């Protein structure tokens, strides 16, 4: 289908695991819809994509 | 690849009255505050 679900996803890069880049991301991507992800630099958007 | 806040912050303080600046922009974005404007198309300069 293509239905993605982030449920309380948190991430810290392995080289610097003490810092959390993402904290408690919860959202859903449904087919037929567009979900824009906006914010300043260093917020963690490319980390979400990765 | 800069957020809007930093784009506005780094708008025109680059010049100090004794520095030549050439700001290359894809569009006329945050460049209307420039003394001179040069439009280039297919390698040809277009007069204002
Ligand atoms: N490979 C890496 N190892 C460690 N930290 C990293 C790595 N890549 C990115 N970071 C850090 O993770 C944080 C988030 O980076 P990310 O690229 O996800 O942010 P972003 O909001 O997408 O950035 P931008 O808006 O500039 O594209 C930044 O503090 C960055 O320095
Ligand atoms: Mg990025």
């Amino acid at each position: 289908e293509g239905l993605v679900q982030f449920q309380d996803v948190s991430f810290a890069y392995p080289n610097r695991p003490d810092v959390l880049v993402l904290q408690g991301l919860t959202f859903t991507l449904r087919p037929g819809e567009v979900t824009a992800l906006v914010g300043p630099n260093g917020s963690g958007k490319s980390t979400v994509a990765a | 690849a800069l957020d809007v806040q930093c784009e506005q912050a780094l708008q025109d303080w680059n010049s100090r009255g004794d520095r030549t600046v050439l700001v290359i922009a894809h569009r006329l974005q945050t460049v209307q505050r420039a003394h001179q404007i040069l439009v280039l198309q297919e390698g040809k300069l277009q007069k204002l």
